[PDB]
């Protein structure tokens, strides 16, 4: 199924995923597309930070859902 | 003259960095904030009160894009390089076009520190978030410092600073602390060098010294 990952800078990233995929798997797919190291990625859905180890289905993330990406860069 | 030229010095630098800010509001903001110890106006585009604008991240990406040799990616890379022309411009802004390499390299470290401060929790960043284009600019200036070399700063220290700015695994990313660290380095380096102390006082805003 397709999901979308919206960046802060305007780009929307399209991914092909399965409901059984882990958040880490999704971060690795973002790395494939954009080069961003998984350890720097913060993924957000419905105002919640998504945790590595949990699955898309765990967060009831369905087809055509939109996630948001923030880089872990502290001021 | 150092007192009278303070505002003109920072303004001249920011006119170069923000030359592609056609609307001009970020250029003005970066100049005005240097009178302040801190500000509630944050450029992270992230709601977390702070004055937030969700368009800040895209607009900053667009303003800084042309300063690089190749268009940067979303993440910060030690292979992101500022154009040699823009390096010349920012040095010319301070009358250092033909100064010694040791003075030019010190100036670039100071400008890097300045962007660490801009990106930090007291200025345009928060405890947990920080505008990536400000960090990217500081990181890429450090690549120039590393190539020119600077007495009192090792290549390992440069890479450490870059790893923190870029968010490398196992690096403490906080730019408020990184600014303090680079500031202490710049101070140690100008302790017995009046020429370097002059460059420091041209670049670092009074309120942030």
């Amino acid at each position: 199924m397709q999901i979308f990952v919206k960046t802060l800078t305007g780009k929307t990233i399209t991914l092909e995923v399965e409901p059984s995929d882990t958040i880490e798997n999704v971060k690795a797919k973002i790395q494939d597309k954009e080069g961003i190291p998984p350890d720097q990625q913060r993924l957000i859905f419905a105002g919640k930070q998504l945790e590595d180890g949990r699955t898309l289905s765990d967060y009831n993330i369905q087809k055509e859902s939109t996630l948001h990406l923030v880089l872990r860069l502290r001021g | 003259e150092v007192l009278f030229q303070g505002p003109q010095n920072i303004s001249n630098l920011l006119d170069q960095i923000f030359q592609h800010d056609e609307q001009g509001a970020y250029r003005t903001l970066f100049k005005e904030v240097v009178r302040k110890k801190d500000t509630n106006r944050k450029l992270t585009g992230i709601k977390e009160p702070y004055s937030i604008d969700e368009t800040d991240p895209e607009k900053l990406k667009k303003i800084f894009l042309r300063l690089y040799i190749s268009p940067p990616k979303l993440y910060i890379s030690r292979n992101d390089r500022i154009s040699k022309e823009h390096i010349k411009q920012i040095l010319e802004a301070y009358g250092l076009q033909e100064a010694a390499p040791e003075e030019q390299s010190y100036a670039l470290l100071a400008i890097s520190a300045l962007f660490c401060k801009y990106s930090s929790s007291g200025i345009f960043g928060t405890e947990e978030n920080s505008p990536p284009e400000l960090r990217r600019y500081a990181c890429s200036l450090l690549s120039e410092v590393g190539d020119m070399r600077l007495e009192g700063v090792s290549q390992n220290e440069i890479v450490d600073y870059q790893n923190r700015l870029r968010g490398a695994k196992n690096a403490f990313t906080c730019t408020a602390v990184l600014f303090s660290t680079i500031q202490k380095k710049l101070q140690l380096l100008h302790k017995d060098q009046k020429n370097l102390k002059k460059i420091y006082d041209q670049i670092i805003p009074l309120v942030w010294q």
